[PDB]
């Protein structure tokens, strides 16, 4: 069940798409994966599965170095990215196909996938053929395939995609469990931020084939280790104002915002190889911009786009001196135009800073639920 | 399921088909024509002015009544042969398909050295051409004959066995097929724990199906057809087959037309059969729903 | 390894077999010897093949021709009849069954081209080719048409070209002289180009085969066509008034059509040459004999002087007989291969007007010389 | 699952079979089918044996009965072009000695004899036609070689004449006695009717040299040509004739004359052409057909598509003869219909290119129904979401073909196209019984004509031409037109 | 192109898909469908393209019958939800496949091409085959084969379904980019409530079969129809509560909790819903709601918190701003307003709401 990647290289050729990546998943562990599309995420799954050749480095699972093992022996099940259901046997014999090449009893095999079909409410669908399915029909039937299975190692590839809000909750809750129950390694890449926040005992982040960065869910986006993880980490992204240094303290930096006033503000936020007059890159996110009438550093603009979300509303705002957009994010339904003069509040202390290389200085400011 | 349309495009099509059927039936039709007409001519006019049953008759079983008074028993066994036809292809069409389909699977789904020199042995090996073949296959079978009897000569065993030798194209065809259906199929079935056989036994031959059926016909057609190596094997009249039968028609100077084409008729009976009955096996998108993207 | 003690013989599938088979349980009767009469498929292939290897049938049974090949592979045993049985066949159906000198088989029936007419049309039959034209005017009038034979395969045809002089290879003293070759002469060319003016004046279609001249005959669109005692069963059929008489003459002298002789030859690794002789000779070669096979499936004029004079009362046999007697033998030299593919092409290219008489047969003969050469 | 010492158990009784197969083909003389026989076996046990030649147990079984029946009969072929193989020298040379050695000539007279009891003992009688002279034997026993001397007798014999049974069944010591006359004559039976002084023509002499004891002429095996020949050689040649060994002689007579090589490329032209333009419209018609028929709009597809295939249901061989009815130039009915519609007679067999034609939709008619049934089967691979897709690109049925269908189907139909072009360059039958080859390229040495395959032209000279059947010709150029098929398979 | 169905019904031989559903879609209106996974979304678009048979019903587009006018001559265009990309087909292949058969311009397709390719970040993939791809990579070449044709009818099938959240929002933009640009009718099939509430200008709202509502993106949020709408639009679902004197223009209830609190609703055996954006703090409101932490789960952004209710049996879900370090088994208590309070009748249909929103 402990899978474990050293050095782990896949070429296609002359084209890499996975670099040197290590990473060290422990028994009972969930792990989520999380990258641009097309970055090396099911790459990643498919060596662990043994459907593609490692170039170099060494692939642990069980501690055994499986590089060379047969995909059948390798203790690993999987609901692939584009669901692979057999379209010649029905839903339930896709399901029991598993069991059917092991020694298993036929009520064993009948009462466990009732059972499992019941969870993913494919009950009245049991005896439809893949092409008789909807889109988010085939993806529960490959989830169902894979939790009779019941494997050492759960690959999830992309499996909640295709399916509504209030259906992806249900189905979140049944493999929270499940990994509880069983007590097993789960694998499970997503592109549903909330998926990754939520199901996560540690999150993978992946970038061209390297490991941008691992850790717990607050983790990573509290404490962002550059640039890109901050972009990709929270959605709608990170605002980025290009700064100018102007002193430096070894628990803080001083920088200057690009507007016409050139105002300046202290952050919470590591020296370290940081000189003065050097450009950053200050990361503020959507949720943390304050409103005006209570703010220490206001930033003024003209709205460009407005959209009722019904819970929230989120304002984009064209503010001088700034190529980029400020995303901003408010409680409730807001009554705004497009043009209308806006105002927002930044709060020095969830201000975070980039240097020219993309690398974050460490956030000194302690936020709450972090190890 | 689709919505279909201008219903010209039928009429048209239907029109430009029965013509094409016509066309390419009226050869045929000449045959039962010869088949009909009595005494043997191979030319005559379509319907007949003089049709005699009798060519039917003794390919059938049945006797003859001539015109002097005795009774003409059939000279031939022609039904058994035509039942020899049909043990000796169909047996042999399950075996080249056999054959052919586990060959083809290793040389589409496995990789082992000098794959591309085999399969492009096998191509070019059997374009060679077949002259001095019929000198060599009699010593193979009078040898083999003495060590296993059941595979020598004037069996139908050696028969078969020899046909078992023309895969070459049909392992190429179903080659072919099996690499049109996409490999995470078996990948998924591998991952459920299959062994390299249940993947190609469960998975894959039930989606490969169609083309089975075309190897399939292709042997029965070929077999029921042929006749220099089944009529240099087999001795026995009732051991031969409905090819090698009807080449006792065909004479130095003369040939009886009729009963030949009595029995060309019949051969035509058994492949139309079989053809009919693959077709359950011909079906369309037997992949759907199977892989997104 | 032939099976010691006991005879297998191989004959056509349209002789008849159960005839053979009677005989040859009388024989069995007689010698405790068991006889089995085998008739398969392409067996003037399947023998040489066979007898190669010292396996295959004690006796065959066919054409003169193709065993002059046998014999030459050395698969044929040299046979010993006295004068006195000599005497009892046709003098010259043992020149057809002669290898080297040496007689290589039992001559058992003989075949040949007649001129087959219908009597209702024609009561009396021309004895002369040049009488044909002036016959067909007088018939086409009454919308039929005289003569139609098989034009396009050269057996059929041969007849007319050599009944002024042409030949195949000269047969000496019992010798056939492979370097002298008579379809070049002054007599092949004669009869050539009167065939061709037959079809000139449109008396003859020069894309007549044999299936079209039969269908026209038994339909009664022709008064007269040429062919052999195996067309005999299918006019019978039609129910036509119809006679088998000689052939017409040409320029006076008379048609030579090809000879084909029924054989029946020892495979010469065969350990009941004397068994095989004795039932050849005494058993099969007898009026009682021959008479049960013909029963069967008639063998038409017979080697057998006795039972040819018997036979002879049906006049259709006394034709082919006597044609036999005036025609040609077929050479049983290989050589013969090239005769047949370089007169067929030639008789075709003349009378489709491809090229003239004169050269189409000086080609030809070049053709046949050369390839008897190399 | 079954057991697993299952296995090394069917493999023990397998590797028992094999060995006890190899060593009693070994015996009385069968070596050449004990050499491939072993490796053969050898590699289909070690395969099964190791669980890592994996892939070879689906590979083997299928090329077993390939090596068997197309290498094994294509090696034998090429073997052949080595020798001289023919109608002339067919037997091997111990067959072609023992038939010289059972030739006989006669020597002295001629007698019938006749078989009489003398109690339980026997007694023989001999009858000279020529002088009217009778003779008698002592009473003997039957059994092995011995002498009998007759005596001239006026008297008949006691016993009652035998049976042609009874001398039949004692023809085998019947054939050992040796009847001496009084005159002093050596006199051996025959026939089952008569006694004479028949004696072998050739003695096998000790250093392999055949003696003649009528003509007194010696005779060597001349292992150049595979005669026996007078001596040192003398002009007198014997008859069989042995297969001898003969290097390159009939692979280097197709490069050695001008002759045969004067219609050659011309004809090679004509093959490859009526090969492409079959191969190009038998996949053509068998592809649309194919189309046509699965399309589900269509309401009688069913029978359609079975009548269709009856072309190649119905054999061959007498649907060409039938061609060859209909084409006719004079009469047959295509010119019939031709004639009242139209009103012209084309000459199918007289005109090159016409004759060409006719043989080429002829070809079509034979081979559409094959590629059809391919087709048939290859489209039921192409998903129906792909022509969904289209729909939404806006693809119309023509369009949908080229851009789809055809593209889908070219790549596995290739090796089927390449086949089926080898298969109809060598279609030496559908010429031979339609056309014949004509009409004649005038002025071709060694003949040939314009509808004339390089097969035909070939076996022309290999099995007519008057030479016999020359098998190690016809397998010489079969090598060589194999050869070229190979570099033009490039 | 303007495009309408009128009574439309589609049957598997007995099994009713789609039940007598009627829509109006005007010309240049971007219109999304949503449904629960297997409602009928797929089977309703596929009508329109002219996929799928129409049973009994009438199809308008362009104001004229296309129920039996083949896919290729309806003018429509889509992306499907399994991609169905050509596989011997580069993605160049693939893209530019729609134009070279309605008159290819040689030049005019490499600039559109390129063009597309560049939004969609797939320049750099042109020459790939399929198989050499990513889940998303392929589903932005589907995308961009139909953009590319600019058909009158964009028909979007979930196109956006196996992309990161970043790229998404990048596709959204440049989507309603080429909607304003085009003018041109677009029926989009999403699970994304986001890509629902920013997209559309009309919301359809699809239920087994049956159309449940529709309406604008905040209309179905502030008012829905019926029990159903309000569970779906939304998420994290809205809570229901089980309650039991009427006013004249206001109706009151009772709490199904043990001190038994009476409410005044300013709407038209009962059901009570509140959103979990609704709900407030404790000591702000006047109705306090207090229970047992059940689950707690951490968002970054906001923490989602589950609530138990003594005679309670579903869960209560409360939403609050930033990270809240609050545990499992903890006592919480939450503030429910009154206006902003849902009431659904037995069967199911919403008393309409009286307050008015923003
Ligand atoms: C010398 C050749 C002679 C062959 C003629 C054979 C004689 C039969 C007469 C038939 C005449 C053809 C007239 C065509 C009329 C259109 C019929 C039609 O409209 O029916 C179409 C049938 O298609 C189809 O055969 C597609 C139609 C094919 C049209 C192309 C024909 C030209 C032939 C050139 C092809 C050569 C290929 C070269 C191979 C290397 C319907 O197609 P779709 O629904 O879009 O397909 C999708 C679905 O089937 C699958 O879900
Ligand atoms: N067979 C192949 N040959 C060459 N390149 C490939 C192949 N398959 C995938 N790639 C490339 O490898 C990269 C990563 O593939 P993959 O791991 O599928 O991406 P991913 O991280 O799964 N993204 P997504 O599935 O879109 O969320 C992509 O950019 C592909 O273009
Ligand atoms: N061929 C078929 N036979 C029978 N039922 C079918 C068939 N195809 C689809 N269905 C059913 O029709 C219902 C709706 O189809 P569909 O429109 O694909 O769902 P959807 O709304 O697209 N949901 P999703 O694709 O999961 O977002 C599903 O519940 C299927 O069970
Ligand atoms: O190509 C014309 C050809 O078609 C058929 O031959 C087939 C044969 O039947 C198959 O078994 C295989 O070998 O392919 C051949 C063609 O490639 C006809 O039987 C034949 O007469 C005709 O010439
Ligand atoms: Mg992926
Ligand atoms: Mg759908």
């Amino acid at each position: 069940a402990s899978v474990q990647l050293q050095n782990v290289t896949k070429a296609w050729g002359e084209v890499v798409v996975s670099k040197d990546i290590n990473l060290d998943i422990h028994e009972g562990e969930f792990v989520v994966f999380v990258g641009p599309s097309g970055c090396g995420k099911s790459t990643l799954l498919r060596m662990i599965a043994g459907l593609e050749t490692i170039t170099s480095g060494d692939l642990f699972i069980g501690e055994k170095r499986m590089n060379d093992t047969p995909p059948a022996e390798r203790g690993v099940g999987m609901v692939f990215q584009s669901y692979a259901l057999y379209p010649h046997l029905s839903v339930a014999e896709n399901m029991s196909f598993g069991l059917k090449l092991a020694g298993a009893k036929k009520e064993v095999i009948n009462q466990r996938v009732n059972q499992v079909a019941e969870v993913l409410q494919l009950a009245h669908l049991l005896d439809r053929k893949p092409k008789a399915l909807s889109g988010g029909q085939r993806q529960r039937v490959a989830i169902g395939r894979t939790l009779v299975a019941e494997p050492s190692v759960f690959l999830l590839d992309e499996p909640l995609s295709n399916l509504d809000a209030a259906l992806r909750v249900q189905m979140r809750i049944e493999i929270s469990r499940l990994h509880k129950r069983l007590g097993r390694t789960m694998i499970y890449v997503t592109h549903d931020q909330v998926e990754a926040m939520t199901l996560a005992d540690k999150i993978v982040v992946l970038d061209a084939g390297r490991v941008a960065q691992v850790g717990k869910p607050l983790e990573l986006y509290h404490y962002p280790a550059d640039r890109f993880v901050a972009g990709f980490i929270g959605s709608p992204k990170m605002n980025f104002l290009p700064v100018k240094v102007t002193a430096t303290a070894i628990d803080q930096v001083q920088v200057e915002l690009p507007m016409p006033n050139r105002q300046q503000v202290w952050l919470p936020v590591e020296s370290r190889d940081v000189q003065v007059g050097a450009n950053m890159s200050l990361g503020i996110r959507p949720e943390h911009l304050l409103p005006s009438d209570i703010a220490d550093v206001i930033l003024e603009g003209e709205v460009q786009v407005v959209e009722q979300l019904g819970n929230e509303t989120q304002i984009h705002i064209q503010i001088p001196s700034i190529r980029q957009n400020l995303v901003y994010r408010q409680n409730d339904v807001v009554l705004v135009e497009e043009g209308a003069t806006f105002a927002i509040g930044l709060p020095p202390e969830r201000c975070h800073l980039f240097r020219e290389d993309g690398t974050a200085c460490r956030r000194l400011h302690k936020e709450p639920g972090v190890a | 399921a689709m919505v279909q349309p201008q219903k010209a495009r039928l009429f048209i099509t239907h029109l430009l088909l029965l013509l094409f059927i016509a066309a390419i039936m009226f050869p045929l039709l000449m045959v039962v024509a010869i088949s009909l007409r009595q005494g043997n001519f191979a030319t005559g006019s379509l319907i007949p002015e003089q049709i005699s049953w009798d060519h039917w008759k003794l390919a059938l079983g049945f006797s003859v009544e001539q015109a002097d008074g005795r009774i003409t028993p059939p000279p031939f066994p022609v039904l058994l042969w035509l039942w020899n036809s049909v043990k000796v292809a169909g047996i042999s069409a399950i075996g080249i398909v056999a054959l052919s389909t586990t060959c083809a699977y290793a040389f589409a789904r496995m990789r082992f050295p000098g794959k591309a020199t085999l399969l492009k042995g096998m191509l070019i090996f059997q374009m060679f051409p077949a002259v001095l073949s019929l000198v060599a296959l009699y010593a193979l079978f009078d040898r083999l004959g003495e060590y296993i009897p059941f595979i020598g000569l004037n069996t139908h065993g050696g028969v078969i066995f020899a046909y078992l030798g023309g895969i070459a194209l049909h392992v190429w065809t179903i080659k072919g097929y099996f690499e049109t259906i996409d490999s995470s199929l078996e990948e998924a079935a591998a991952l459920d724990g299959a062994t390299p056989w249940q993947a190609f036994r469960l998975v894959l031959l039930p989606l490969s199906v169609p083309i089975l059926a075309v190897v399939f016909i292709l042997s029965f057609i070929a077999a029921i057809t042929e006749v220099p190596v089944a009529s240099l094997l087999l001795r026995d009249v009732n051991s031969y087959t409905l090819a090698v039968g009807m080449q006792q028609y065909l004479n130095p100077q003369n040939y009886l037309w009729g009963d030949f084409a009595a029995a060309a008729v019949m051969s035509a009976l058994p492949i139309t059969i079989v053809f009919l009955l693959a077709q359950r096996w011909l079906v369309n998108g037997l992949t759907a729903g199977g892989v997104k993207g | 390894k032939i099976e010691e003690g006991k005879l297998v013989i191989w004959i056509n599938g349209d002789k008849g077999y159960n005839g053979l088979a009677e005989v040859g349980k009388k024989f069995e009767k007689d010698t405790g010897i068991k006889v089995t009469v085998e008739h398969p498929d392409k067996l003037e292939e399947k023998f040489p093949q066979v007898a190669a290897t010292g396996d295959g049938p004690d006796i065959i049974f066919w054409a003169h021709d193709r065993f002059g090949g046998y014999a030459q592979s050395g698969l044929l045993a040299e046979i010993t009849p006295d004068k006195a049985f000599q005497d009892k066949l046709y003098p010259f159906t043992w020149d057809a069954v002669r290898y080297n000198g040496k007689l290589i088989a039992y001559p058992i029936a003989v075949e040949a081209l007649s001129l087959i007419y219908n009597k209702d049309l024609l009561p009396n039959p021309p004895k002369t080719w040049e009488e044909i034209p002036a016959l067909d005017k007088e018939l086409k009038a009454k919308g039929k048409s005289a003569l139609m034979f098989n034009l396009q395969e050269p057996y059929f045809t041969w007849p007319l070209i050599a009944a002024d002089g042409g030949y195949a290879f000269k047969y000496e003293n019992g010798k056939y002289d492979i370097k002298d070759v008579g379809v070049d002469n002054a007599g092949a060319k004669a009869g050539l180009t009167f065939l061709v003016d037959l079809i000139k004046n449109k008396h003859m279609n020069a894309d007549t085969d044999y299936s079209i001249a039969e269908a026209a005959f038994n339909k009664g669109e022709t008064a007269m066509t040429i062919n052999g005692p195996w067309a005999w069963s299918n006019i019978d059929t039609s129910k036509v008034n119809y006679g088998v008489t000689v052939l017409p003459t040409f320029k006076g002298q008379p048609s030579k059509p090809f000879v084909g002789v029924l054989s029946a030859g020892i495979n010469a690794a065969s350990p009941n040459k004397e068994l095989a002789k004795e039932f050849l000779e005494n058993y099969l070669l007898t009026d009682e004999g021959l008479e049960a096979v013909n029963k069967d499936k008639p063998l038409g004029a017979v080697a057998l002087k006795s039972y040819e004079e018997e036979l002879a009362k049906d006049p259709r046999i006394a034709a082919t007989m006597e044609n036999a007697q005036k025609g040609e033998i077929m050479p049983n030299i290989p050589q013969m291969s090239a005769f047949w593919y370089a007169v067929r092409t030639a008789v075709i290219n003349a009378a489709s007007g491809r090229q003239t008489v004169d050269e189409a047969l000086k080609d030809a003969q070049t053709r046949i010389t050369k390839a008897s050469a190399s | 699952w079954q057991s697993d010492a299952l296995k090394w158990s069917v493999l023990g009784l397998l590797g028992l079979l094999v060995g006890y197969l190899v060593v009693l083909m070994y015996a009385q003389g069968e070596y050449l089918f004990a050499i491939t026989t072993l490796i053969l076996s050898s590699a289909g046990l070690y395969i099964f044996a190791n669980r890592k030649a994996y892939a070879w147990r689906y590979v083997y079984p299928g090329m077993a009965g390939m090596g068997l029946f197309v290498l094994f009969p294509l090696v034998c072929t090429i073997a052949i072009a080595f020798t001289n193989y023919s109608s002339t020298n067919q037997l091997t040379f111990e067959r072609a000695q023992e038939v010289l050695l059972d030739r006989s000539w006669q020597a002295g007279k001629t007698y019938n004899f006749g078989l009489y009891p003398a109690g339980d003992e026997w007694q023989l009688a001999l009858s000279d036609g020529e002088t009217g002279k009778n003779y008698l034997s002592d009473a003997f026993k039957f059994g092995g070689e011995q002498k009998l001397q007759l005596k001239e007798t006026t008297a008949q014999p006691e016993g009652e004449r035998a049976n042609l049974r009874v001398i039949t069944q004692n023809r085998q010591a019947l054939s050992d006695i040796t009847a001496i006359l009084p005159d002093g004559n050596k006199v051996m039976m025959s026939s089952l009717r008569q006694f004479s002084g028949t004696q072998p023509l050739y003695t096998l002499d000790g250093d392999g040299t055949l003696t003649n004891n009528q003509s007194g002429v010696k005779y060597r095996p001349n292992n150049q040509i595979g005669f026996y020949q007078s001596i040192n050689w003398g002009d007198e040649k014997l008859s069989p004739g042995y297969t001898v060994t003969t290097g390159w002689k009939n692979f280097t007579r197709v490069f050695t004359d001008e002759g045969i090589q004067k219609p050659f490329l011309a004809i090679f032209v004509w093959t490859v052409v009526f090969s492409l333009i079959t191969v190009f419209l038998t996949v053509a018609v068998g592809m649309v057909l194919a189309c046509l028929v699965q399309w589900e709009a269509l309401r009688g597809k069913a029978v359609y598509r079975v009548l269709l295939i009856l072309p190649y249901a119905v054999p061959s061989f007498i649907s060409i003869l039938i061609f060859k009815g209909l084409f006719n130039q004079s009469f047959g009915e295509i010119n019939m219909m031709l004639s009242a519609l139209f009103g012209v007679k084309p000459a199918w067999f007289s005109d090159p290119t016409t004759a060409r034609t006719m043989l080429i939709i002829v070809n079509t008619w034979l081979g559409y129904p094959y590629m059809m049934i391919l087709c048939m089967g290859l489209l039921k691979a192409i998903p129906d979401d792909l022509y969904e897709a289209s729909a939404m690109d806006g693809a119309g049925p023509f369009q949908n073909f080229f851009k789809i269908t055809l593209p889908l189907l070219i790549k596995p139909l290739t090796p089927l196209m390449i086949a089926s072009f080898a298969f109809n360059f060598n279609n030496f039958v559908l010429i031979q019984l339609l056309t014949n080859g004509g009409p004649d390229r005038l002025g071709t040495t060694t003949p040939a004509g314009y509808t004339d395959l390089l097969v035909n032209y070939t076996y022309r000279i290999a099995f007519e031409g008057g030479g016999g059947q020359d098998f190690g010709l016809a397998a010489a150029i079969a090598t060589l037109i194999f050869l070229l098929v190979g570099a033009l398979a490039i």
